[PDB]
RNA sequence: CCGCACAAGCGGUGGAGCAUGUGGUUUAAUUCGAUGCAACGCGAAGAACCUUACCUGGUCUUGACAUCCACGGAAGUUUUCAGAGAUGAGAAUGUGCCUUCGGGAACCGUGAGACAGGUGCUGCAUGGCUGUCGUCAGCUCGUGUUGUGAAAUGUUGGGUUAAGUCCCGCAACGAGCGCAACCCUUAUCCUUUGUUGCCAGCGGUCCGGCCGGGAACUCAAAGGAGACUGCCAGUGAUAAACUGGAGGAAGGUGGGGAUGACGUCAAGUCAUCAUGGCCCUUACGACCAGGGCUACACACGUGCUACAAUGGCGCAUACAAAGAGAAGCGACCUCGCGAGAGCAAGCGGACCUCAUAAAGUGCGUCGUAGUCCGGAUUGGAGUCUGCAACUCGACUCCAUGAAGUCGGAAUCGCUAGUAAUCGUGGAUCAGAAUGCCACGGUGAAUACGUUCCCGG
């Protein structure tokens, strides 16, 4: 992504000067209208160097977890993961998703059992109310683990939108040593992101730019 | 009352003992546990020791007693008030 | 032609046959007011037939089993309702909002152990 | 609170009866009385054959018992001499031509009568009740059950007061009627009294009624 | 002339299988069988005090439901009557043949 | 009227009126009436002397009033003199037909005494 | 109950079993109108000499299992306690928890 | 009704007149489910009401009602630490019910050698403001102001 | 924040008579247990004998019940005397079966010891079973995270629900036992089968589905369908849910069952049974007759019938359901005023019998009274069961006709086919229901609300 490509999307935009985090000073161009302005001169090379690492991970058969829980950007992140055959979390990040993966494995097994059971049969043996209740449980499980049913094991890389909002995920990752790739607004604490991208995390246009560029480079890394 | 088609009921050993007594003149009070026997008209002028549960109390049968059961004359419950 | 309906109340059942032509009602080979001694029963059996206003337009041959006089009357009413519904669909829309296709499911509740009746509980003594 | 007998409540739903004859009020009482005498006799003779169950049917004239045990060799012995003596004594104890039958239980660690009998026989040896029931649960679970629960009660280890205690593992839904829960009790006559053991074994839910 | 056969049992699955088998044996032998007619079941109730002592309110209620079926054959031949005579059914079913 | 029972039956229906004689209940009342050929619903008013005399003639056929009271008192007195069980329960004013005395024998015992 | 009780019941049953015809014909004589009232008299005298326990009404239905005198169910011949144990185990055919 | 107060069975109207208020009246007078006995007395009383006290029996019904139906009563509630006799005004159904209750109780307090005559005379006196039901409306209006 | 907890209502209890249980006292003994809710129509689903365990007296000692050992007998059956019976003493008859002929079985009696026997003690030695909080909504665990750690979180919060029900939030995610559902029953429809059940259209009738017949309908009982907040509108973070509406037989877990988590009360039961310890072991065991459990100055609990014209009585007449039956249920007919009796059909029962429902309704009468209310009590005379109704049965008839005129303080039950009333059946049972368990008929009133009362 080129600085012009970002700037038109508005990547330079940031939170209010009232709400910023201390470690973000190096990445901040300045202030306008009491608004923090992010410096694309740092943003572009760091994003490119992160894309290099993501391409490397995906080119060694890496499993990638796209992470974002914004109600606006959930579908964008989900589609972003689907466009590169990867795994995602687009709703509330469940504390213990990585640290307590084994309990999630039982949940993934229950989701697999429910979907397989409906195709196999036995719904007729169940009463209509019971069969409908089982369908509701399957729908709830899908809304909870649609993205990670096929992750199989712990992912090899994480992509995070608004790292401050998803702070539990990054704490888990660091506890596991799983690398964190994150779009970091001025209000976030950048310590947990090993490849940090400072940029807007709310705006739909810039978020979609991040996701599309990452997914293009991930498909490229897969293709070899 | 039992019934009239069946006639009154008397225990056989009382029949035997009573006819023994009436045929052989006066006796001492003959002892009996048969509270369920009916007093019979031949059984008059005799004295019968009916067991009240713990002791044979003597009842001296008379003519207007005929028809009643022996147990009606030997109370089985001691009571004097409180 | 012939139009029947099966009505039921708490424990009664009533077969109702509708024949256009008059306003006579025969119940178990007897006339209405000579079968039912209570007036509210006569009223409740004429209820639907008078609602749809066609009284002297169709005579009724009806039999009924089980239950008491009020249950039999209610079952007869339900049967007449279902029979009329077969004769004309338009009548059913008014019959329903009159509360006649209700088929009330209310029935005597069983006696339960430890109670004197379905719900009456023995007279407890605190002191 | 007190629980309902987890076998009687499932009778007709998922659990079959252990006596399937038909009778009238005339011969109903003495029929099941001879039935009881048959059962007690068989349980006394087969005390070492690990008999899990004893079903009795009564066809038109004869009676036919089926013995579910894990030691079919012990009840069979050699060319069925022992089972033939059993046929004689059963036929004369019921006044009717008998017909004995055997059906081996294959997983003696998954039926509640045999695990309870094993626990009691161990409690005779004055083994630690704790490790006894723990081994029972571990075996039954490892063999493929969906859940199990054991409960011993009464002066455990010769103690002076009764300490009822239990240990469960897996999933034992006692309120679900579909659940095929094999339940059975047993008593252990120790020197300090009687120790009662109850065992529940849940082996999956049954879908589609009795059949 | 007719042969009327009554079947009593304690569970309806077994008795229904028995009726089916009866009528099929009668169909093999070219008879005319009135299909099994269901007759009213007899529920015997029993209420029993569960508590050994003191509690009379705590009880338990049991029920034996005798299921009863009636089959009737109107054009019997020797190969009809013998066929059901060479017929052995489940132990739980009581059969009663009448002419 | 001055029936054999020297009491005076009231001016009600003949049967209910005759029931006032001691020893004449409803059954025996209508027996008296039917045997005298007198109607059932008529009152003692509008009843001729020729009919009252038949009523007296037919009520004299029974044992009523003092004669009945004397017979009942004699039977109880005789029964008491025998020393039989019911004689004792009559002397002690306690129920003789085998009812509870542990509680509610109040008709025989009268009101309560602490 | 005590073994002597079960023994008394066995003796009563066995005794009432052997004198049944005698009791029946004596009762028939006694109740028979048109008896000569000498026959009826010696009939009642002869009847009251038979063993008291030869009366069917002297017997008392006890649990075949435990011999308990109360809580009997003629249908099963067991007390109220043993029927429950037998039913929950599945020994009484067709019997099950009723609920309506 | 701690969670939600539930309404009443909307009773079915009188078969003789199609009115539902006379239906509630016959339900009030009914004893031991003897509805036939009740409606007999009610019809007998309204018929003679239509004669001894002018025409319009169904109208004379409310002529007695509006004469007895109260407006204010007391509802002793302890919103201040003790049961305080605070007065309250009623909805229409409350005063309807209290009116019919007060009618039937006074009728039962008359004798009059019949319940038909009892109810008839009592309802007439109520319609023209005589008797005891009207007096117990007077007292319920009197003690409603006493505190 | 919940619950008939109160409130709002309706009917009661507390007063009267009787039924029954307990306490008390008495007694020869009034068997033993249950004791605040959660003992007190409870164990006992049924004490005249029996039961029965208690008492008085009469009796037995390897025993009434079981195994073993020798010895002798077939086993039985019938009959007499003494006795209250247990028991003794006999007299007659039979002396059988299988046999490898030796005996053996079958039982019976006598003898001797192991032993039997105990409803004797301890439920504070126990199992088993049950009550209770409470069908109240809770109780936890794994893994994760935080803390050196004991631990905490989850399970708190905001909503909502009958519910730890569900949603949203939240370092928690999950699960398990509970909750809900699966089960039974009830409400609608469909399919299949149609006698002993059914009778619409048919013909025939003695007018009776009774008879040809019919399989439609009611029913019977096996399969299925149906209800899910699915549809609509409105509230609500849009969510959960809530309020209404449509359709529908049924609407918001449709009604009612069964189902009772972790635990609490050293709760109840050693007298169902089983059982550790101990105690008796010619006695704390066993048999028999009679008595008691039914006593009565009293006290309490639970019921029944009442006090009346919304009723009593007489006559007439209509509509149920659910059950039981072979030492059983027992029709028709005759006899009796009646309880019942004689004769005897049918029925192991959709067939026959119990068995004609009652309140109701029509007509007549009674006129507010201790009554034509009420039926207690008592006298007389009967019937039935049963060896036997004295103690101490039920019922019938005639006579008698108490108290009682709606019950102080206080207190109980109930939210709909409920309460209240009205009959019917069953278990136990020879006989003995006002109790218990079921069944239908008629059929309400009220809920402003959560301040208080009780409990959670
Ligand atoms: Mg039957
Ligand atoms: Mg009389
Ligand atoms: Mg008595
Ligand atoms: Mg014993
Ligand atoms: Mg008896
Ligand atoms: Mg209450
Ligand atoms: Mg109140
Ligand atoms: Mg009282
Ligand atoms: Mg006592
Ligand atoms: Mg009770
Ligand atoms: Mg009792
Ligand atoms: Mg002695
Ligand atoms: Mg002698
Ligand atoms: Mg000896
Ligand atoms: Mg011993
Ligand atoms: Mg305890
Ligand atoms: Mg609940
Ligand atoms: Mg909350
Ligand atoms: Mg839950
Ligand atoms: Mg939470
Ligand atoms: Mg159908
Ligand atoms: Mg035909
Ligand atoms: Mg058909
Ligand atoms: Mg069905
Ligand atoms: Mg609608
Ligand atoms: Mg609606
Ligand atoms: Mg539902
Ligand atoms: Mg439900
Ligand atoms: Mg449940
Ligand atoms: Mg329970
Ligand atoms: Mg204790
Ligand atoms: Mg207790
Ligand atoms: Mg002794
Ligand atoms: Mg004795
Ligand atoms: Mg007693
Ligand atoms: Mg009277
Ligand atoms: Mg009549
Ligand atoms: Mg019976
Ligand atoms: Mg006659
Ligand atoms: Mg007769
Ligand atoms: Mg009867
Ligand atoms: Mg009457
Ligand atoms: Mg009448
Ligand atoms: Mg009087
Ligand atoms: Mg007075
Ligand atoms: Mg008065
Ligand atoms: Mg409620
Ligand atoms: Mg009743
Ligand atoms: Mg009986
Ligand atoms: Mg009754
Ligand atoms: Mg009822
Ligand atoms: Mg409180
Ligand atoms: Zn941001």
């Amino acid at each position: 992504v080129s600085m012009r490509d970002m700037l038109k999307a508005g990547v330079h935009f940031g939170h209010q000067t009232r709400y910023w985090n201390p470690k973000m000073k190096p990445f901040i161009f300045g202030a306008r209208n009491k608004v923090h302005i992010i410096n694309l001169e740092k943003t572009v090379p760091m994003f490119n160097e992160a894309l290099a690492e993501l391409n490397k991970i995906a080119s060694r058969k890496g499993k990638i977890l796209f992470v974002g829980t914004k109600r606006a950007a959930s579908e964008a992140v989900k589609d972003a993961a689907l466009s590169c055959d990867q795994f995602f979390v687009n709703h509330r990040w469940l504390g213990g998703m990585l640290t307590n993966w084994k309990t999630v494995r039982q949940s993934i097994k229950r989701l697999k059992d429910l979907e397989t059971q409906s195709q196999d049969g036995t719904f007729d043996k169940l009463t209509k109310k019971e069969a409908l209740m089982r369908t509701r449980e399957l729908e709830k499980l899908e809304n909870s683990l649609g993205g990670i049913k096929d992750m199989g094991g712990l992912p090899d890389a994480l992509f995070v939108i608004d790292a401050d909002h998803e702070h539990i995920a990054i704490k888990e990752a660091n506890n596991l040593g799983i690398p964190v790739f994150a779009i970091v607004d001025t209000n976030s604490d950048p310590d947990g992101v090993d490849f940090v991208i400072p940029g807007n995390d709310d705006a739909i246009r810039a978020v979609t730019l991040y996701l599309g560029a990452v997914a293009a480079t991930v498909r490229e890394g897969r293709s070899q | 009352p039992r019934s009239l088609k069946k006639g009154p009921f008397i225990d056989l050993h009382l029949l035997k003992k009573v006819e023994k007594a009436v045929e052989s003149g006066d006796k001492k009070p003959l002892r009996t546990w048969s509270r369920r026997s009916t007093i019979f008209p031949n059984m008059i002028g005799l004295t019968i020791a009916v067991h009240n549960g713990r002791q044979h109390v003597p009842v001296f049968v008379t003519d207007e007693m005929v028809g009643h059961k022996l147990g009606e004359f030997a109370p089985t419950r001691t009571y004097r008030g409180h | 032609n012939q139009y029947y309906g099966t009505g039921r109340r708490k424990s009664s059942a009533a077969r109702v046959f509708i024949k256009p032509g008059n306003g006579k009602i025969v119940i178990n080979q007897r006339s209405l007011e000579q079968y039912f001694g209570r007036e509210t029963a006569r009223m409740v059996v004429r209820q639907p037939l008078e609602l749809v206003d066609m009284v002297e337009k169709l005579d009724l041959y009806i039999t009924v089993k089980g239950g008491g006089i009020s249950g039999q009357a209610g079952a007869i009413r339900h049967g007449i309702t279902r029979a009329l519904m077969e004769y004309d669909e338009s009548l059913r829309s008014e019959l329903r909002k009159a509360g006649f296709v209700t088929r009330d499911a209310r029935q005597v509740e069983r006696k339960k152990v430890g109670l004197r009746k379905a719900r009456r509980r023995p007279q407890f003594s605190k002191r | 609170g007190q629980k309902v007998h987890p076998n009687g409540i499932r009778l007709g739903i998922v659990k079959p009866w252990n006596s399937t004859w038909f009778a009238n009020t005339k011969e109903f009482a003495d029929n099941l009385d001879s039935d009881f005498k048959v059962r007690q006799y068989l349980t006394k003779e087969l005390a070492k054959a690990s008999v899990s169950r004893i079903v009795i049917e009564r066809p038109a004239k004869s009676i036919r018992v089926t013995i579910h045990t894990a030691r079919p060799g012990i009840v069979i012995g050699k060319k069925g001499e022992d089972v033939e003596k059993l046929r004689k004594v059963v036929a004369d104890i019921a006044g009717v031509p008998a017909q004995i039958n055997i059906a081996e239980v294959r997983k003696p660690e998954l039926d509640a009568k045999l695990v309870a009998d094993s626990i009691t026989s161990q409690l005779e040896r004055r083994v630690m009740f704790r490790r006894a029931m723990k081994r029972a649960v571990q075996n039954a679970m490892r063999l493929g059950a969906k859940g199990i629960k054991v409960e011993v009660s009464g002066r455990l280890g010769g103690a002076e007061i009764a300490r009822t205690e239990w240990y469960r593992e897996g999933r034992v839904p006692l309120h679900t009627l579909r659940a095929d829960i094999d339940y059975n009790t047993s008593e252990a006559h120790t020197t300090y009294g009687v120790i009662g053991v109850k065992v529940w074994i849940f082996k999956g839910e049954i879908l589609g009624g009795m059949a | 002339q007719r042969i009327r056969i009554r079947l009593k049992a304690f569970d309806h699955r077994l008795i229904d299988q028995a009726t089916a088998e009866i009528v099929e044996t009668a169909k093999r032998t070219g008879a005319q069988v009135r299909g099994p007619i269901p007759l009213p079941t007899r529920k015997e109730r029993f209420t029993v005090l569960i508590s050994p002592h003191v509690n009379k309110d705590a009880r338990d209620q049991y029920e034996i439901r005798t299921h009863l079926r009636l089959v009737d054959i109107v054009e019997p031949t020797e190969k009809t009557v013998d066929a059901l005579m060479r017929l052995d059914l489940a132990a739980g079913v009581d059969v009663q043949i009448s002419l | 009227a001055r029936i054999a029972g020297i009491n005076i039956p009231d001016h009600k229906h003949a049967v209910i009126a005759l029931t006032s004689i001691y020893g004449v209940g409803k059954t025996r009342s209508k027996a008296i009436l039917a045997a005298a050929g007198i109607a059932e619903d008529v009152k003692i008013s509008e009843l001729s002397e020729g009919q009252i005399d038949t009523l007296r003639d037919e009520v004299a056929k029974f044992v009523v009033e003092g004669d009945l009271r004397r017979e009942i008192s004699m039977s109880i007195k005789r029964l008491m003199d025998l020393g039989c069980y019911r004689g004792l329960r009559h002397r002690r004013g306690l129920p003789v037909r085998g009812q509870r005395t542990k509680t509610n024998a109040r008709t025989r015992k009268g009101p309560r005494k602490p | 109950a005590k073994q002597s009780m079960k023994a008394r019941e066995v003796k009563r049953v066995a005794l009432a079993d052997k004198y049944f015809a005698k009791r029946a014909e004596l009762k028939a004589i006694i109740s028979d109108v048109n008896a000569s009232d000498e026959d009826r008299w010696n009939a009642v005298l002869k009847l009251q000499t038979l063993p008291r326990d030869s009366s069917p009404s002297r017997q008392r239905n006890r649990c075949r299992q435990t011999g308990r005198p109360h809580g009997f169910l003629r249908k099963f011949g067991l007390s109220r306690i043993k029927v429950r144990e037998a039913a929950m185990r599945g020994e009484i055919p067709g019997l099950k928890k009723a609920s309506w | 009704p701690r969670r939600r107060v539930i309404g009443q069975r909307k009773i079915l109207p009188d078969p003789k007149f199609g009115s539902e208020l006379l239906a509630k009246f016959v339900n009030i007078l009914m004893v031991d489910g003897k509805k036939s006995t009740a409606e007999s007395i009610v019809y007998s009383a309204l018929e003679t009401l239509a004669q001894r006290s002018g025409k319009s029996e169904l109208e004379a019904f409310e002529v007695a009602l509006e004469n007895v139906r109260p407006t204010v009563e007391v509802k002793s509630r302890r919103v201040g630490g003790s049961t305080y006799q605070v007065p309250v005004e009623v909805r229409p159904v409350r005063r309807n019910a209290l009116a019919m209750r007060w009618i039937v109780e006074a009728a039962r307090k008359r004798g009059d050698k019949s319940m038909a005559l009892r109810l008839a005379n009592e309802l007439s006196d109520a319609a023209e403001n005589k008797g005891t039901a009207v007096k117990k409306r007077e007292d319920v209006h009197r003690m409603a102001e006493a505190n």
